[PDB]
């Protein structure tokens, strides 16, 4: 799933 | 690890870390370049920096472990790795609480061409  | 900071936002905002804040702005989910858009994808563009001050750690999967203290978030004492992560994730989830009021939905899957330049953490 997400990336920052 | 991002599927705890993802629960730490739901936790904290009442929204889904996927797609609420996956996609988000400049910053959020997927950092590099641009005038963050608003005060919730500064929050990203500091999370961002946070992370880039632990080169030798791994935030996306890493976990660590934290309680609430009726309300407020607390970083249990992990490795020193860990440790940091947590309170980056913590600040930004706080970041999001405090600008939900602002928060807009125009933002979500922002491209990526509306997003040009390098702003200094």
């Amino acid at each position: 799933l997400v990336r920052y | 690890s991002l599927l705890e900071f993802g629960k730490m936002i739901l936790e904290e905002t009442g929204k889904l870390a996927i797609p609420s804040y996956s996609s988000y702005g400049c910053y959020c989910g997927w950092g590099g370049k641009g005038t963050p858009k608003d005060a919730t994808d500064r929050c990203c563009f500091v999370h961002d920096c946070c992370y880039g001050n632990l080169p030798d750690c791994n935030p996306k999967s890493d976990r660590y472990k934290y309680k609430r203290v009726n309300g407020a978030i607390v970083c249990e004492k992990g490795t020193s790795c860990e440790n940091r992560i947590c309170e980056c994730d913590k600040a930004a989830a706080i970041c999001f609480r405090q600008n939900l009021n602002t928060y807009s939905k125009k933002y979500m899957l922002y491209p990526d061409f509306l997003c040009k330049g390098e702003l200094k953490c």
